[PDB]
C-alpha cells in the first residue's frame, strides 16, 4: 500500500483570553532510554592478513 | 642463518645497535614497533620468531 504520511492528529486549543486549564490529577511513568557506549576492539595484525 | 633481524644507523653511518628478532619477545617487539624505546603497555605482535 502507498499513502501521505500522517504527521499527527490535527488539534486545537480554546485560547479565551481569560481562561487556564489546572491539572487536577497525576500519573508517574518509566521511559526506557538506550545508548551504546562502546564497540568490538577489533585488532588486525600485519603477518598472517 | 636466515634470520630477521633490525639494525640502526647514526650520524656516521655507523651501526649502534642490533634486536635479532627470533630470539626474544621483547626483541619480537622492537620489530613490530619499529623502534628500539618501547613505551609502557600491550602491544600485539608479528610472527618474527
Ligand atoms: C488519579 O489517577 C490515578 C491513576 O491514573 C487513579 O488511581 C487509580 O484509582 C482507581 C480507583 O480507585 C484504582 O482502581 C486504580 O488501581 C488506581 N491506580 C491506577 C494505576 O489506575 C486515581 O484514583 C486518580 N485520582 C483522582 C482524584 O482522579
Ligand atoms: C661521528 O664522528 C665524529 C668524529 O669526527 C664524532 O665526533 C661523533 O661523535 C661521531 N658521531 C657518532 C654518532 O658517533
Amino acid at each position: 500500500i502507498a499513502y501521505a504520511m500522517s504527521i499527527g492528529a490535527e488539534s486545537s486549543i480554546a485560547y479565551s483570553n481569560n481562561s487556564i486549564a489546572i491539572p487536577t490529577n497525576f500519573s508517574i511513568q518509566v521511559t526506557t532510554e538506550v545508548l551504546p557506549v562502546s564497540v568490538s576492539k577489533t585488532s588486525v595484525d600485519c603477518t598472517m592478513y | 642463518k636466515l634470520t630477521t633481524i633490525m639494525l640502526s644507523f647514526d650520524v656516521n653511518g655507523t651501526i649502534d645497535k642490533a634486536v635479532d628478532c627470533s630470539s626474544d619477545p621483547l626483541s619480537e617487539l622492537k620489530c613490530t614497533l619499529k623502534s628500539f624505546n618501547v613505551s609502557k603497555g600491550i602491544y600485539p605482535t608479528s610472527n618474527f620468531r
